[PDB]
Order: C-alpha cells, then structure tokens, then sequence
C-alpha cells in the first residue's frame, strides 16, 4: 500500500506520524499538565519583570548563561582520558597533519628532482 | 545523418573517419588534377587583418564584405550582395569538402571490394 | 502539542485539523475552482460518512489511517499565503518595526517637530506607571499557590483600572510602519 | 547569578539528578543528561535533537526570531539549529530514497557523457583546407625555416 | 482620476494602455510578416543540399576495378 | 495599492460572504449569531467558514484562534486586532 | 467551546486600548513643524565639465608617457589611399566569378 | 474611505460549470454549498476568456494590414 | 631615533602633572601630535636602510610598525576613557602611563640594530601589557589569562636569549648590519636543529603557531579594550618582525626545517576558522580570527620569497587595523549590552544604522575584499604558496570560504534580524565612538590607494 515513512537524522519524524502522540494514558497527561506548568511559571516570571516601567536595562536568562558556561568554561573538569578521547586526539589530531606533510613533501620531492635534472617548465618563470 | 549509424552499428572498415584524411593520394585515379588557387596575396590580405579560422581558400568575398561594410556606414543594411558571394563561395567549399569524403568512402568501398575479391579468388 | 491555552490536543481537535489541511493541500493539487469543489464536497461526505463514531479506539485507528492517507497525499510545495510563515513576504516588514521606547532617545530638537504626539505619550506613561502596581497586586492574588498552571492571564476585575500586563501588546507596531 | 546555578559534573546519584533536574527547569523523568564518556558535556540535558524550524511557528514566543522562551534549556548545539543554519524538518518523501535517485540520476548523466565523448557526432565532409602551406607563416612559423610544401587538390 | 477598486467585478481600464497593447501586438505581427516576407531564408535554408549519392564515379575520380 | 479598511467595511465583507452559503439562511443571521447554538451549524461547518475567511481576507487565520472564532463579531474583532484598522 | 467569558472580557479591554493607541498614534495638522529656510544645466555640471577635466587630463598628462594609449592600428583594404604618405594600393586579382 | 459592494443576490450559478458539478455532485448523491461565493468567477467580464491560440495572435488582423499595405507600398515605390 | 623617544618619556608628566578633567585632552592631542610626526621616517632608499646611529635604525619593514603603533595609541586613549571614567584619578594616571611606557618599549624595539637589545625591549614590553591585563580586566579569568600569557612568552623565549648569546660568542657581533655582511652558512648538525628550534620557538608562540595559540582566546577576552589593541595590532606583528630579522642567519637548514611548522600553520588555519563558524562569543571569534590570518602570515615567512615577504608586511599592518577596529566594535557593543555573547542581542541595524555601516566595512576589510590591502597580502602569499606547492591552493581556497562564512555570520547575528524584545537600553551612537570608528577605518582605504609604502624592504 502506502510507503511508510522512516526517520533519519537530517529528516526526522512528523507529529501527526508518531504514535506516542495518540497515546492518552493518565500519566501522559500528568506530565503535559506538569509541563504546562513550568512552562507557564517561567512566562509570568519572564512577562513580570519583562513588563515592568521602572527597569531599563537587559532582562538576562539564567539559561544562557547556563549554556555559555557548559560550552566554554564546563569542557576541561568534566574531561576524563580514556581510550576514546585518547583515540580520536589522535585519529583527528596528528592524522591531517601526517598526510598533508607526507603530500606536500612528496610533491615538493618529485618538483625539485624535476627542477635540477633540467626537465620541468621554467622558461618565463622570473616571479617567485 | 546515416553515415554515423553506418559507422557504428555497421562496420568502420569502409567509412571513412574523419580524424586524419585523406589517406589515399590525390593523384590515385585523378590525372591531372588542379589545384585550388587564391585570389588574395597574403600581404594584402594580413594587412586586412583578417581572423587565422577566416584566413581560408575563399577570402576574396570575405574583404569585399568588409570594403563594403566599412564604406556604407551608417547604412548598415545595404551590404547584402557582397555577404550573398561570400557564403555562396563558403557553400561551395563546403561541397568540395563533402566531395572529398564520399571521394575518400567510396575508395575505401573498393579497397573492401578488392581484399575480399583477392582473399576469395586466392 | 504545544499550545498557551491548553495542555494538550483533543482527538476532535486533530480531525478539525486535518480537514483543514488536507483541504488546502487539496486545494493546492486541484488549482482550478470547479474540480476542487468537486473534490472538497467529495472529502466533505469523507469526512461525514464516519462523523458518528462511538468506539474511541477505531476513531483514533481511523485518525491514524487518515494521517497516513494525508502523508502519502501531500503537495511537495503546498500553497502558503505570503504573509504565513514559510510564505513569499513573511515577516518581510520587522526591519521597520522600531520599538517605542528608542523616542525616549529622541534629541529635543527633534521632540519639538511633534508636540502634541509626545503630550500624547506622556499621558500614556503615566497612565502605565499609575496601572502598573494595581496590575501586579492583582496578579499576586489571582493565581492559587505553587505558580500558575496555565498561561493564560486574568484580565481588568475592579473599575478604573487596566488589565495585567497590557503595555506590550497594545504598544505593539503595527504589519506596515 | 550565584555558583549553583552554573552547571556542574556528571550526576550519578538520584538526589544529584533531581537537583539537575531542578536547576534546568524540568521534570526528574524528562531529564536525561549525555553519557558519561569524559567529553565534557558534564550535567547539560540531552535534548531531542530537532531544529528550530520544527518548533511552532503559530505560539508566541518570547523571542520571535529563535522560536524560544525565557528560561527553557535550550541545546548545546542551538548555534547549530537556528533557522539560519541547518534544519531537521521533515521531507515528504524518504532521505535514503532522495540519496539513490541523486546519485542515480549524477551517475547516470556522466556513464552517458562518457558514452557521447566516445562516440562523436560529425558531418560528411573532408577537413578544411587552408592556403600557403596551412597558414605556416600567419601560425608563428619562422621564415628562415623552409616547411614542407602541402598543397589541396579539386575535387 | 485613479482608478478605484471595484469588488468581485471586471475592473476599469483606461482606453490608453488597450490601445498600446493592440498597436505594439499588431507592431510584432507586422514586424514578423514583414521579416518572412523578405528574408524567408534562415528559417527555411539558404542553399540546397546535395546528397552524395548522385555524384558521377567521374567527378569523384573513382578507378572502374 | 493597498486600500484602507474600516470596521463597517469588514463587517459588511464577512456578512456579504455569511449570506452566500447555503447552509445559512440571510434572513435569519445577525452579527452575534452563533453558528452550532444559534444557527445550527457543525464544527466542519465552521472550519469552512474560516477557510473562506482566510480566502476572502487574504491572510490565513491560526488553527488555535480559528476554534475560538464563533460569532461574525468575534470574526470581525480578530480582524480588526490582525489589521490594525481605526487608526 | 470558544473563549471562556474571562477572555472575552480580556479581549475587550485589550482591543479598546488598542485602539485607543491607534487613534493617538495619528499627526495633528501642524505636525512636523519644519522650520523655515536652470533648465539644461545637467548637460553642463555632468556632461561638458567631466569631458573638458578628462580631455585635459588624457592630452596633457596620459598620452605625454609613453604606451599609455594603444590603438589597434586600421584595417587595410585593397583600393584605398593613405593620408600619412600618399600611397594608392593596388587593386586585387581579377575574380574567376561563381555566379 | 466608504466602500460600496453589488448585490448579493445576483451571483447565480446556472450557465457556470459550477451547475454542471452541482448536477454531478446531485448525481452522485452530493451537494455543494459555496457554489454562489464563486459564480462571481464565471460571470461578468472574466467570463468568455480566450485560449492559447487567440492570445498568441492578439492583434494580427491589424498587422496582416499592415503588412498588406507596406508590401503594396513597397511594391509600387519600387517601379 | 632619539626624536620620538623623548617626547614619548616626555608625555609621562604631560600626563603627570595635568588636571582631573583635563588628562585625556592633552594626551590625546600630544600622542596625536607624535602620531603626525611620525611621517618622517619614510626616507626610504632602493638600496640603503635608514642608520640614525650604532644603536637605532629603520628600514621599510619596521617603518609601517612604527606608524602603526604611534597612531594606535590615540585610539587606545579615546577608547578607554568611558569604562574609566568613575575610576580615580591616580589609577586613570597609572593606566595612562602604562599605555605611555607599553608604545615606549615598542617603538625602541621596532628599532633596535642589535638583536639582544631587540629581545631586551621585547621583553619589556611583557610588564605593561600584564599589568593592564591583569589590573583593569573585568572578571575572574583575567588573572589565569595573565598567567598563561606571561609563562608561555617566557618558556619561549628563555632558549632565543641562550642562543643569542651562543650567537655573540661565535660570529663576534649582534649587529644587524655586521650580520647581514658576516653570515654563514648553517651545517646539517643537531647542534644546529636546535639552534633553529631556540631561534624559532619564541616567535612561534608569540606569532602564534597553532598549537601554541592557548593563551590568546584568553588574553584577548579577559584584557580590556585598550590591551585588546595592543594584543591584536601590534605584538603579534612584532613577533612577526622578529621572526623576519632572524631568519636570515638560519640558511639552508630551514628549507627542510620549516617542514613540520608550514604544516601546523597550514591545517591550522583551517580549524581555528572553523571554531569562528561555531563559537558563542565575539570576542573569541575575533580571536580566532587572528589565530588564521597570523598563521597564513607564518606561511609566508617560512617559505621565504620575496613575494610572500611582501604579502606578509601587507598583511600584518591590515590585519592589525582590521583586528582592532572589529574590537572596537564589539566592546561597543559589550558597553551597550553588558554581555559579551553573540546572540543576545541582535538586530542592531534597526537601532544603530551607522555603527550597523562601520560593521558591514569593517567585515567587508576582514574577508579580504579587493582593493584592500588585506586582499592584496593573502593574495601575495597566495601567489607564493603555489610557486611552493600546487595543492597549497586547496588549503587557501577552502579558507577563502570560510573566512566568510564567519565573517558575514559575524555581521548576520550581529546586526541583522528581528530584534530582542527585553533590551531596551540601546542608546544612540555617540559621536567618540563614530570618531573612533572612522580614524580605526579610513588610513586604510587610504592606504588602498598608495600600498607600496607597506610593501616591505625589498619592494
Ligand atoms: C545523421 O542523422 C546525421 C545528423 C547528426 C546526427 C543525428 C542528429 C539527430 C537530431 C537532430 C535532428 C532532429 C530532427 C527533428
């Protein structure tokens, strides 16, 4: 009949397409009701001091700075070496740099051994 | 634009290709054949500064156009005469040249004849 | 699934919602008048023919069905109108839509142009300035304790006074500044 | 801003994962923070990954452009997903299906290229014949060097 | 005057812009007639094309064996 | 380009387009007429009213406020907030 | 169910203050208050000036340097006359004429 | 500023080829109710529209004039 | 020499002995004054440097530099006259003559004959620049910036003083001059790959490599807008300008031993530009930046031709403008907003049109948009980087992408979009700050018209 549709990780899947969706069990509806909840707490506290005629100024988010600090300044104390990250330090450390100097080397090998033996064309080079 | 089916579903051994030509000699079953003569002098037709693709064998109607075009100014549009010649020459150079290739198919033609005679006679 | 009013979608909800779209997809692969109306009374008795269902498990079965219907059958560039989001001209005009607090930053010499404009906008601030406490003393003894459960907010209850929370959706700038 | 509320190591214990749970503002069961594999992610919650052309376009957010609200965790790649950048929507039609019919179709387009390269298209004509030796001397050919004299018959 | 909005009705025209768009229509015609009439030749061919196969063995040059 | 719009003018706009249906009676509806309670409409009935709203106006009607929508007037007034008319 | 009277109440309130806003939003007639402050010469300022400044600045300082201005030199045809030496150049070969 | 609207009466669908899918919707056992909020479409001036062939020769009668009367000048200016 | 140096120790109690309200005035006006005296070190000759005396000199390389640095310390004064405007008045004078001593230091280093006197003041110019990093830095990490800065300059540095002193000892002399006459071939020899390696590593950490570039995304953020200049506009170069005169003793052995560093340059400029396509702060974006282009211009020296000699002079006094106007604009922005992240506010050009324009130049002269005198750098050292490889090419070309992918990024969130509701003390640009703006911006377009004076010594 009709293909079914897959999720992918550039594509992902529809709302009206997910079953969990459709699913009305009580729990579900506690934990909408408890995300509704939050959700609105944060609006009338945002909407509160967001509506306010005496502030002037920036109404900053704890959630940025939340994100800021897990990005920059969170990365090193929550490093632990391990043969993964030891692994992919190297595989994505030291591997571009080995083959980009073995290329150019080798290039810069072939050219030099062609430049001396009088057999590569340099006729009109005279800008280097 | 049967030669091509003709070459590739066929065979190639009679048509001829048209990377080197000809490969037969001109004076193979032609006695006392002419050559195509210029009208133009090279030194005339260099100072004319004519294009190295329009320096070819039918240049004469190509500066008579270009005399023309040059004297008629602003009248753009009453050079048609001299143009007419001149891709009527080009015509027929294209004739020679399509000449030249059946010339060239039908020697291959009987070289095909001539081997598969002797190969069966022999 | 996301919504300010309610928590959740009811199931009457999501059928309304796929006739709607499904309707303008409809409309979109059958651009000429007749034939879609042709095609939109044909949906109609569709969607009429199983209007008196009972049993919830094969109303959310035949939902569930008509979503993979809608799916398989969409346009892949369905008609948007130009002012809805993915549309040609959305959101097209918020580089003129200035705040109004940036004429509190107005140089006085520029203030003169407009006099009875500024009067105007003096009067409003002190009308918000004179509001402000009462909106934000009725809104401490509205909602019950723990936060609100919803987003909705309470409007004017007493006389003379203004609804919480108002300044920011009457000062609003309008579609074309 | 006071230190409890940046973000801290990786939550083992319950209490710990509440107390996360509590500080990004949502519920116990809907936190899940990224596996403990030492790339400092550390207590950051593990969103479900979507862009932010999926969210509603109809909801008033707090800030309109991003389509988000003051307060909400928001990704740790959000930088990554905004409607600028690189989105997640659904396609009305499947991702390995559109992978195969490209690439069918760019192998397909260049097999026949190939094909047409290697067999040409021509006319049945002879090659043009130019005058005074192929144009030596107009072709850069030096004077003092006599070429070999070719010359074109009529046909 | 402006033109005013009419609703769910043909709208106004001025007699200037139907009376350009007949001149500059019937301008295009005219020129296209015209350029058939006297050129007929770059849509149709130029110079007659003579297919090979009625050219003499003579001309060609062709050995009889 | 771009005509003004005035209260009166939308309110006649959508009743023009309320008597052109054949599940309504024009002898019958008001401004305040309610479509289920007062005319006896469906709640399909009323999503094909908004959608000839939106196809009439222009400009598309949200779903969320498009099942909140139940008289003309209330049609008029989400207009009027939409539009800013009467300046 | 439409809105709850709750929000219709709301909805009022907010949509008379709204248009309140919007009637203020209008300039009264003196608004802004301003304060108080040759045919063809676009063929002269933009045209002749530009064309006298550049034909000065080509002849007297462009053309005083050598290979500044290189002009391919012209075409040459078999049967006109040279004005720089007085040269007529001969006539070409006789035409063995197609047509 | 005061907008002025047609009568709403006179939108009919009859002669339209919305009576003929009303007809066909009554044939199958259907009816459809917003046949007269477009018989505005299908009658006035945007009913009789041309096809492809009409708006590809808008005009040529008067350039078949034309021409007919410059290659008649042409012919007698030449002699 | 001694023309500048005077009055540069003279502007000490100029700004010593003047009134409360009156120090920026007359520093501004007397450092503008030198910055106009300055022109006179442009008696260039096709064949001779400049010799005042045995001890100071100027060729056409330190010449740029030293116009550079003489005209940047007017703009470091207006610049840092509003974050110190409640300061006391004792402490504004010890900023003041911290920024006094910091262009001393460089403007006799720049010109310097003698290499351990070059390292001396090379040295020196470590205190003021530390000092006001770790003194009039904002928040905590300004001290753990210090530190890194500090410790890994003088890790460096410590074996360039050894192996200048090896260098006295055997050749006799350390004037350059003496130097350019008395060379020696280098040998094949341990002894001597680690005379190149000492030679080297103190310019590669104060260039820098990649690798070596830690402590700039720190020190380069903590410092306040004035240390911002003098990080981003002229120390790099005069690692740069070291780099440069030392070179030369160390032929042939660094046309194999400049093998590893092109490579740690030429990937890296890759990275580190892409870190700018995914980074939440301005100021560390900006950072980046210059990590790329310092390393493009590493390139350039290491292969060592004339054309890419050239391109690198270019490329260093471009660079150095473009760095510290893009700073300018974003401590603008952070004075405005009071935040330092990227997306917080955004939609600027509805506001600030202007300062939207300098934006949109600035960014324009930061992805190398031709006639510039940045295009005409990373062209120079384009051209010589494919004289030395062909599939160098590659490695520019994607980041002749990239630079604007971030660069334009960097004007998107910036300046373009809806704007954010809650931030409502967006005040008009003053007039210091379009003055700023404009004296950061038009000697370069200027200086697009007449680029020849930048083109290094063998132009
Ligand atoms: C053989 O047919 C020689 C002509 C060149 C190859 C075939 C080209 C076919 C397509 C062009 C002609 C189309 C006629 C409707």
């Amino acid at each position: 009949s009709f293909p079914k549709y897959e999720p992918s990780r550039l594509a992902s899947l529809p709302t009206t397409l997910d079953p969990a969706e459709y699913d009305i069990s009580s729990e579900t509806r506690k934990a909408q009701a408890e995300r509704l909840a939050i959700r609105s707490r944060l609006k009338r506290e945002y909407q509160l001091q967001y509506n306010d005629p005496s502030r002037r100024g920036v109404v900053e988010d704890p959630a940025l700075i939340r994100w800021t600090c897990a990005r920059s300044a969170n990365v090193y104390p929550n490093f632990r070496p391990n043969t993964k990250t030891s692994l992919l330090g190297a595989l994505f450390g030291i591997g571009p740099l080995i083959f980009w100097y073995y290329v150019f080397k080798t290039d810069r090998d072939r050219k030099e051994k062609l430049i001396q033996e009088g057999k590569l064309d340099r006729t009109f080079n005279i800008s280097y | 634009g049967a030669h091509l089916a003709r070459r590739y579903l066929g065979d190639a051994s009679v048509e001829p290709e048209p990377l080197r030509m000809p490969t037969f000699p001109p004076d193979y079953g032609f006695p006392e054949r002419k050559e195509r003569e210029m009208v133009a002098t090279q030194q005339e037709m260099n100072d004319a500064q004519l294009v190295l693709q329009q320096r070819d064998y039918c240049a004469h109607y190509l500066i008579r156009f270009l005399k023309c075009k040059r004297d008629s100014f602003p009248n753009f549009l009453a050079c048609k005469h001299e143009q007419h010649d001149w891709d009527y020459c080009e015509h027929l150079d294209y004739v020679k040249r399509m000449k030249e290739f059946e010339r060239e198919r039908r020697l291959l033609q009987r070289k095909k004849r001539r081997e598969q005679r002797e190969a069966d006679m022999a | 699934a996301f919504l300010p009013s309610a928590a959740y979608l009811t199931h009457q909800q999501k059928v309304l919602q796929l006739y709607k779209r499904a309707l303008r997809h409809l409309e979109s692969r059958c651009v000429h008048r007749d034939k879609y109306r042709y095609f939109a009374c044909l949906l109609r008795a569709r969607f009429d023919e199983h209007k008196n269902e009972k049993d919830m498990v094969k109303a959310t079965q035949l939902l569930r069905e008509a979503e993979k219907e809608f799916w398989h059958g969409q346009h892949p560039q369905p008609y948007i109108f130009p002012e809805s989001p993915g549309g040609t001209s959305y959101e097209r005009y918020e580089c003129y839509k200035v705040p109004e607090w940036c004429l509190d930053d107005w140089h006085p010499s520029e203030k003169a142009m407009y006099p009875d404009y500024f009067a105007k906008r003096e009067q409003w601030k002190k009308l918000r300035r004179e509001s402000w406490e009462r909106e934000v003393k009725q809104l401490q003894e509205e909602t019950p304790v723990g936060g609100p459960r919803t987003e909705a907010l309470p409007p004017a209850r007493k006389q003379g006074d203004l609804p919480p929370l108002w300044w920011h959706i009457v000062t609003r700038p309008r579609e074309r500044p | 801003i006071t230190k409890d509320m940046l973000p801290g190591p990786y939550p083992k214990t319950p209490e710990e994962r509440a107390a996360a749970a509590k500080k990004y503002n949502m519920r116990v069961e809907d936190y899940e923070p990224y596996p403990d594999d030492g790339m400092g992610y550390g207590d950051y919650p593990k969103l479900p990954d979507r862009s932010q052309q999926e969210r509603d376009p109809w909801y008033d957010w707090d800030h309109p452009d991003l389509r988000l609200n003051w307060g909400e965790p928001m990704h740790w790649d959000l930088d990554m997903y905004i409607r600028n950048r690189v989105d997640t929507s659904p396609t009305p039609v499947n991702w390995n299906l559109m992978c195969k019919h490209l690439f069918g179709f760019v192998a397909f387009m260049l097999f026949m290229f190939w094909v047409g390269e290697t067999y040409p298209t021509y006319q049945p004509v002879g090659p043009k014949q130019y005058p005074y030796n192929n144009l030596y001397l107009e072709r850069g050919g030096d004077p003092n060097k006599e070429p070999e004299p070719v010359v074109h018959y009529e046909i | 005057a402006h033109i005013e909005p009419r609703y769910r009705q043909f709208p106004q025209l001025t007699r200037s812009q139907v009376i350009q768009a007949e001149f500059f229509s019937a301008t295009m015609w005219f020129w296209i007639l015209w350029r058939f009439w006297h050129d007929s030749d770059a849509v149709l061919g130029h110079f007659p094309y003579p297919d090979p196969s009625q050219w003499t063995d003579e001309e060609l040059g062709i050995p009889p064996d | 380009d771009a005509p003004p719009l005035t209260l009166e003018g939308i309110k006649d706009r959508v009743l023009y387009v309320l008597k052109l249906y054949d599940k309504i009676d024009p002898e019958k509806l008001s401004v305040n007429s309610h479509f289920m309670k007062d005319l006896g409409l469906d709640s399909l009935d009323q999503v094909e009213i908004i959608m000839a709203m939106e196809d009439e106006f222009g400009f598309e009607i949200p779903d969320i406020d498009a099942e909140k929508l139940m008289c003309p007037q209330e049609i008029v007034d989400y207009i009027a907030d939409k539009k800013d008319v009467y300046e | 169910s439409g809105y709850t009277p709750d929000e219709k109440l709301r909805l009022q309130q907010l949509r008379e203050l709204r248009r309140r806003w919007l009637k203020d939003q209008e300039l009264s007639p003196r608004e802004p208050v301003l304060p108080p402050r040759r045919h063809s010469i676009f063929a002269f300022t933009h045209v002749l000036i530009p064309v006298w400044i550049i034909h000065y600045y080509l002849k007297y300082h462009v053309t005083t340097k050598p290979y500044t201005i290189v002009e391919k030199k012209p075409r040459i045809f078999p049967g006109d006359t040279i004005l720089e030496t007085g040269e007529v150049i001969p006539p070409m070969k006789e035409f063995p004429d197609q047509h | 500023s005061k907008m002025e609207l047609p009568d709403y009466k006179q939108w009919k669908i009859e002669g339209t080829p919305l009576e003929t899918v009303q007809e066909k919707l009554a044939a199958r056992g259907l009816r459809d109710p917003w046949g007269r909020n477009e018989a505005w479409r299908y009658m006035g001036g945007f009913a009789n529209n041309v096809s492809f062939v009409g708006a590809l020769l808008k005009g040529f009668k008067w350039g078949f004039a034309a021409f007919v009367v410059a290659v008649g000048a042409e012919y007698y200016l030449e002699s | 020499m001694l023309k500048y140096i005077i009055p540069t120790m003279m502007l000490m109690p100029l700004t010593w002995l003047s009134k409360n309200s009156m120090i920026w005035i007359n520093t501004t006006l007397h450092s503008l004054l030198i910055s106009l005296t300055s022109l006179l070190l442009l008696n260039q000759f096709g064949d001779n440097s400049l010799n005042f005396s045995l001890t100071f000199f100027s060729d056409s390389l330190s010449t740029p530099l030293l116009i550079l640095t003489m005209w940047l310390l007017p703009l470091m004064l207006m610049a840092s006259q509003h974050h110190l405007s409640k300061e006391n008045l004792a402490r504004k004078k010890l900023f003041i003559s911290m920024l006094i001593l910091l262009q001393l230091f460089l403007i006799m280093t720049f010109t310097a004959t003698e290499l351990i006197f070059f390292y001396i003041m090379f040295e020196a110019t470590l205190v003021p620049t530390l000092i006001i990093i770790t003194r009039w830095g904002n928040q905590t990490e300004r001290l753990n910036a210090g530190l890194y800065f500090l410790f890994y300059t003088l890790a460096g540095s410590l074996p360039l003083l050894v192996a200048l002193i090896y260098i006295q000892n055997t050749m006799g002399s350390l004037n350059f001059l003496i130097l350019q006459y008395w060379v020696q071939p280098m040998p094949n020899s341990w002894s001597n790959t680690f005379m190149w390696l000492a030679c080297m590593m103190a310019f590669m950490v104060k260039m820098p490599l990649y690798g070596l570039h830690l402590w700039l995304p720190k020190a380069h953020v903590e410092a306040p807008i004035a240390g911002s200049m003098v990080l981003a506009a002229i120390l790099l170069k005069l690692g740069g300008y070291g780099m440069m005169r030392i070179t030369l003793l160390l032929n042939p052995i660094t046309d194999f031993m400049a093998y590893p560093f092109i490579m740690l340059s030429l990937w890296g400029m890759i990275m580190t530009s892409s870190i700018c396509l995914r980074q939440t702060d301005l100021k560390s974006l900006i950072a980046y930046s210059s990590v790329s282009h310092m390393a493009l211009v590493i390139v350039a020296i290491l292969i060592q031709t004339p054309w890419s000699y050239m391109g690198a002079t270019a490329l260093m006094i471009a660079h150095g403008l473009t760095s510290s106007m893009l700073f300018c604009l974003a401590n603008s922005n952070y004075e405005r907003v009071h935040s330092r992240t990227m997306i917080l506010a955004r939609g600027l050009q509805t506001l600030l049109p202007l300062m939207a324009a300098w934006w949109l130049l600035a960014s324009l002269t930061n992805l190398a948009l031709p006639p510039s005198i940045n295009l005409i750098g990373e062209l120079f050292v384009v051209m010589s980087t494919f004289s030395w490889s062909n599939i160098t090419i590659i490695l520019m070309g994607l980041n002749m992408v990239i630079t604007a992918l971030y660069s334009l990024y960097m004007l998107i969130t910036t300046q373009r979009g809806k704007h954010t509701h809650h931030i409502n003390n967006i005040l008009p640009s003053f007039t210091r700050e379009n003055a700023l703006m404009s004296l950061h911006m038009l000697p370069l377009l200027l200086l697009s018209l007449n680029p020849k004076i930048i083109l290094g010594p063998l132009y």
